């Protein structure tokens, strides 16, 4: 489980829990069409400027520590 | 007890990815896309120039990468398909069965779009040796791909090329020349920046350009190459290598591309070109969305357009082996492509990211003009500036009706028909539309011209009987009749034809070559030779009926007097000695065609206002003889006599028809009601074969097609005449006539699908209301980061006044051609700027025309979300129009100034608004519902009653105990459902006495709502925003007094597409209701209930035997893509089912066999529901 990326244990801090599930919605949001969708009507941009924004937000999606 | 089924009724039409190559495996190109869950092999003709769906497959997964891969020495290109399986899919295309053959499926990780798994990202050796799927993140594989002695493709075992903490942009195979494979990809390492709290190694961390090597003859692979880039790039393009050009990747970047192939290679880049004079804020950068490549034996290019939408021609200049420069041409400007295919002789393939596609055909290469072409070796500091042209270098040759995005939906019969119509209001930006919707056959309109007065009747007359087309078109009006030639102008003519002043009765072909008009004072005969030959009516009586034929012309008068008229083989007319009384006044006759070895017909049929028909021989043995009489349910409209046996069909004054097997006597017959309109007949030529045109309400065409017969409706307004037509223009088409209009159309599709007609509009639509008096639609269109006309206006005289300020005078002139031209922005893209920008507009809107009734150009930052119609309790029948707006929204991160809320007064029954006031308040209220002669109101998290005032809306209630954000609210008569935006739905009562919102009902789950409908007074249904649906059910014994009370949810079901409109509503009349959904992919689906536990038990059976005899293309576990976020509940997959006619046939004998019934039997009970609940237009 320790090699797992996005496992958790006992000493984890809840900034390492929502970068986790940030970076988790992300890739999501890079998966699924139809949300990606969603999200480029809403901001007037396309498709690809959408997975670039997602793309840039992967380096620090919340903040430093 | 609940259970659902569910179907498709128009398969998701936006397309998400799309590759060419030879998968038929002859010299044909074919494309394979993906429409996000549904596979799609299509073939572009080279010779009409039109796009064809061969196949198209439901995966039943997410599909989130496609390849194509050719072994050495092969004739066949192979597809593999990245999915949201933990599997990679090898598939190859089989011609001879029409299906894709599942050649290999390798697993390796777990279900669902995953951010460690691999799938998302697929890159092949351009050789096809070699195969490389990997994730957003840390893990990648790569498969060996060598096929054996029988020529059979074979995959290896997967290397790993792991590495930790690494985020990959983009993967790319590199063309080398047979050596060891090379997959170049953009990676970041996050391993610093989740090590620094200062934030400083979140900085200065740029991607690297890495090379990855697979050694075949060690059978590892080894991260060989990795270089840091200088901004961050969005995708890479494969140069082509070994024999033909230099191998290397060219990274695309903002503002800039940049060939750097690696070893002694020198990074050679080039600064994307922009337009002149850009409207756009300047601070905005500008990328590439995609990228084609063309490969040639003597040169290759490549094609990368902008987010503007300009197609650039990308060519590279070489020395030795090594590159010199990067030369960019502009080269057009289509739609925003998602992708594009170069094809071979000439056509490019423009899957549009949203909104139709385009296939254009390539004239010009984009050289041997005068259009500047940019090098990297420009010296400059500043970037090139170029001017968009309209297309010069395409030509549209077919285009793709595609529904995507579908963002509202009203299914209602707004129009004149009986069936309902699906108001559709979707779009993307300026390419946006309002687009109806009817199922039936597509009508192309050869011609429309308007007529003067009110036509009544038309017919199409050839001028010999050997003539292939037709030569004139009648038109009867009031008080006269018109002729027209059909030549190469079809231009009125006068002295050819001779007929009268006086209204006509028909118009017809009588001899080889001589005409006979038939009017209520009498018969006109027109011989080939001009001599006219009249015949008056005997009497005061007038012709109130007709009838006729190639060789016979029969005629009822008023009283119900008969007369019959034959031609003899000399030609002329000869009456015959007697007339026949009815019973009563002939309402309608028919007399079917003389066989081409007869010289006459003998049946007549006659309909009468004693309500029956009646059968009577014109032999010369027993003329004008009764044969077989018969009643009617109601006085007959239209009768026509029909070969394929014989049939009599009768359509009657109410909407009615019926279909009769006649020879001496009349038979058995069928019927069904078309009604609202009286049925009246027309003669069609279809396929080559005789076929009936019934019209009511709508225009439905009945045809037999392998003694089985269709009576299927035209996806077409009301019409009230029609006649075949036959000329060069159109072979084979139809002349009908509408309430002041002419119209030439053509039947050239067979198929009965959803046929659609736009109306364009400006922005983006969010939502549109039905004005139940006026019928019209008060739509709210809105978008993010744009200019309303106005500031667009300012911004370009302020752009002309900055212009000028050079020293130069041709700035006048450049600014007289800047200013003179706006460019189409439905084309050329429509300027963005700002990220708090917006530009909303409120439209009035007739749904049976285009024409938009009142405009409301708004503020620049207001941006609307909610609109509704309604009156008030404390103000008369007064229509107000309430529009929720909101003052400088910004989005990442969530930021408002205000909200407003427009009213309007909705003068001239509902086409014009006029300002009444302008309520502010301090959320956005997107939500906006008529309640109880007052307004519901959703601001934020506040869901308050309002009412009307004379100065402002004045605040009656309010509840401020829901969670998060309201988006959505529908009330019953007296309860309120309101959708938060990630709480689910919340139930709240409304006290009267005291004007207090309590909430006496929540759910257990949460929910990103995205709409919903209220099935009964206790039951929802509600859409996701994640694409799951959902029905949730208060307790039976339940009262709005009581508080906390859990909503349990009786069905889940993931439906695999986010659906942003439900409905309960009935499709075709005399069906049952259904659930018609439509989703953001320009798709629309069914959920329909079963009536009978037993139909539940068999579907269900049907499910499981097709899970696992029949499962999911890509890999993916059916169940488990159905229980995508929430377990399935009460739901069988019918689109699932309904793959079982494309079972091989054992497997349809053990499945069939496994429930005591036979192939054909379960085919017939899977149709049974699309014909209880959808469109069937069988006719026995």
């Amino acid at each position: 489980q320790s090699k797992y990326i996005g496992t958790g244990h006992a000493d984890t801090t809840k900034w390492e829990w929502l970068v986790n599930q940030h970076r988790d919605s992300y890739c999501s949001y890079m998966g699924h069409f139809d949300l990606l969708n969603y999200f480029a009507i809403a901001e007037n941009e396309s498709k690809a400027r959408v997975r670039f924004n997602l793309m840039e937000k992967m380096l620090q999606p919340c903040g430093p520590p | 007890d609940m259970f659902l089924y569910n179907l498709t009724l128009q398969r998701a039409t936006g397309i998400s990815f799309a590759i060419h190559g030879n998968f038929s495996g002859t010299k044909q190109q074919e494309i394979v896309v993906s429409r996000g869950k549904i596979l799609e092999l299509l073939r572009p003709d080279p010779n009409t120039g039109k796009v064809h769906t061969l196949l198209t497959v439901e995966v039943f997964g997410v599909i989130r990468s496609l390849m194509a891969f050719r072994l050495t020495g092969g004739t066949k290109d192979y597809i593999v398909v990245g999915s949201d399986s933990g599997r990679i899919v090898i598939l190859e295309y089989q011609p001879s069965k029409n299906m894709f053959e599942k050649i290999h499926q390798e697993t390796f990780g777990k279900s669902g779009c995953r951010r460690i798994v691999p799938g998302q990202f697929l890159a092949v050796d351009p050789k096809g040796r070699a195969v490389m799927i990997s994730a957003i993140e840390k893990q990648k594989l790569v498969y060996i791909l060598n096929r054996d002695a029988a020529a059979r493709l074979t995959i290896s075992s997967p290397l790993e090329a792991h590495k930790a903490n690494t985020l990959v942009y983009h993967v790319v195979g590199v063309d080398v020349g047979f050596e060891n494979p090379m997959f170049a990809c953009l990676e970041m390492d996050y391993e610093e920046a989740d090590n620094d709290p200062t934030g400083e190694a979140a900085a200065n961390t740029q991607q690297t350009l890495t090379f990855y090597e697979l050694d075949l003859g060690l059978n590892h692979v080894v991260r060989k190459y990795s270089e840091p880039l200088e901004e961050h790039g969005n995708f890479l393009i494969t140069v082509p290598g070994g024999s033909d050009g230099p191998s290397g990747v060219l990274i695309c970047s903002e503002n800039y591309i940049t060939y750097k192939n690696f070893g002694d290679q020198p990074d050679i880049r080039c600064p994307i070109p922009r337009r002149r004079n850009d409207l756009d804020d300047p601070e905005r950068g500008m990328i590439f969305v995609c990228s084609a490549t063309h490969k040639t034996k003597s040169m290759f290019f490549f094609l990368a357009q902008t987010e503007q939408g300009d197609i650039f021609k990308i060519t590279l200049e070489t020395d030795e082996d090594m590159v010199t420069e990067i030369r960019l041409k502009y080269f057009d400007t289509v739609p925003v492509a998602a992708a594009m295919c170069v094809l071979k002789t000439g056509f490019l393939f423009v899957a549009s990211e949203f909104g139709n596609h385009y296939l254009y055909q390539i004239a010009h290469l984009g050289d041997d003009d005068e259009e500047p072409e940019f090098s990297s070796a420009m010296p400059l500091e500043d970037t090139f500036f170029f001017q968009p042209r309209p297309l010069k270098n395409l030509v549209l040759v077919d285009e793709l009706d595609s529904l995507s995005p579908i963002l509202f939906c009203q299914i209602a019969d707004l129009a004149n028909e009986d069936t309902p119509q699906l108001y559709v209001a979707c779009g993307r930006g300026p390419r946006s539309s309002l687009r109806v919707l009817r199922h039936g056959l597509e009508v192309s309109e050869m011609a429309v011209s308007e007529l003067p007065g009110n036509p009544n009747a038309v017919w199409t007359v050839r001028r010999h009987i050997e003539d292939e087309f037709d030569a004139y078109i009648i038109v009867s009006f009031v008080n006269a009749t018109l002729v027209l030639s059909i030549g190469e102008t079809v231009e009125e003519v006068t002295d050819s034809g001779f007929l009268g002043t006086t209204p006509t009765l028909s118009c017809s072909l009588l001899g080889d070559d001589a005409l006979v008009q038939v009017y209520p004072d009498g018969i006109r005969h027109i011989r080939a030779d001009k001599r006219v030959n009249e015949w008056k009516t005997p009497g005061k009586k007038t012709i109130v009926k007709c009838a006729v034929n190639q060789r016979q012309v029969v005629i009822a008068l008023t009283g119900g007097e008969l007369v019959y008229f034959e031609m003899d083989p000399s030609g002329q007319l000869n009456e015959y000695t007697e007339r026949k009384e009815m019973s009563a006044d002939v309402v309608c006759m028919s007399l079917a065609n003389v066989p081409p070895g007869e010289q006459r017909s003998r049946f007549l049929a006659v309909g009468l206002v004693d309500n029956t028909v009646r059968i009577i021989s014109l032999d010369p043995s027993d003329c004008l003889q009764p044969l077989s009489m018969q009643a009617l349910p109601a006085q007959p409209e239209s009768l026509c006599i029909v070969e394929m046996f014989l049939y009599l069909n009768i359509g009657l004054q109410n909407g009615v028809l019926l279909r009769t097997v006649l020879d001496p006597v009349t038979g058995d017959l069928s019927d069904t009601r078309t009604g609202s309109r009286p049925v009246k007949l027309f003669r069609v030529r279809m396929q080559g074969q005789e076929a009936v045109l019934a019209m009511s309400s709508r225009s439905w065409l009945s045809y037999s097609y392998q003694s089985r017969f269709h009576l299927t409706p035209l996806s077409y307004e009301t019409l009230e005449f029609a006649s075949g037509f036959a000329s060069e223009q159109c072979p084979e088409g139809i002349v009908a006539i509408s309430t002041n209009t002419l119209r030439i159309l053509a039947l050239e599709k067979l198929g009965a699908v959803f046929n659609q007609v736009a109306f364009p509009l400006q922005y983006t639509p969010r939502k549109f209301v039905i004005h139940p008096e006026s019928n019209n639609l008060i739509i709210i269109e809105t978008d993010h980061n744009a200019y309303t006309e106005a500031t667009k206006a300012q911004r370009k005289q302020q752009m002309a006044e900055e212009m000028v300020e050079a020293a130069g005078e041709l700035a006048a002139e450049m600014a007289a051609a800047f200013l003179n031209e706006n460019l189409p922005e439905s084309i050329f893209g429509a300027p963005k700027a700002g990220n708090g920008q917006w530009a909303s507009v409120i439209r009035v809107m007739n749904p049976i025309q285009g024409n938009t009734l009142d405009l409301v150009q708004l503020e620049q930052n207001e941006a609307a979300f909610s609109v509704a119609v309604c009156r008030f309790s404390n103000t008369g029948e007064d229509w107000y129009v309430l529009v929720g707006v909101a003052k400088d929204l910004i989005l990442n991160p969530r930021s408002v100034a205000g909200g407003f809320v427009y009213t309007y007064k909705l003068v001239n029954n509902g086409e014009k608004l006029e300002f009444l006031h302008k309520t502010p308040v301090e959320e956005v209220p997107a939500a906006i519902a008529p309640f109880q002669g007052r307004v519901l109101i959703g601001v934020g998290k506040l869901l308050r009653v309002y009412d009307l005032g004379k100065k402002k809306l004045l605040r009656k209630c309010e509840n401020k105990h829901i969670a998060n954000y309201i988006s959505g609210i529908q009330t019953i008569g007296h309860r309120v459902i309101v959708s938060d935006v990630q709480e689910s739905f919340i139930w709240v009562r409304y006290k009267r006495n005291e004007n207090q919102l309590i909430i006496f009902a929540d759910d257990t789950y949460p929910r990103w709502v995205t709409t919903a409908s209220l099935l009964d007074y206790d039951t929802v249904a509600g859409a996701d925003k994640f694409g799951n649906i959902c029905v949730v059910r208060l307790p039976p014994n339940t009262n709005d007094e009581v508080d906390s009370q859990k909503a349990e949810v009786i069905m889940n079901y993931h439906v695999g597409e986010t659906v942003l409109s439900l409905q309960k509503t009935t499709l075709i009349p005399g069906g049952s209701e259904s659930l018609v959904y439509t989703t953001l992919s320009g798709g629309i689906g069914i959920l329909v209930p079963f009536t009978s536990h037993e139909d539940h038990d068999f579907f269900q059976h049907v499910e499981m035997h097709l899970r696992s005899e029949h499962p999911p293309l890509c890999g993916r576990d059916h169940l488990s893509f159905r229980s995508y976020y929430f377990p399935v509940k009460n739901v069988i997959d019918g689109d699932l089912c309904e793959q079982f006619n494309s079972m091989e046939p054992n497997k349809q004998k053990n499945v069939s066999e496994e429930l005591d019934r036979t192939p054909p039997e379960v085919s017939k009970k899977l149709e049974d529901i699309r014909t209880r609940y959808a469109f069937d237009y069988k006719d026995d």
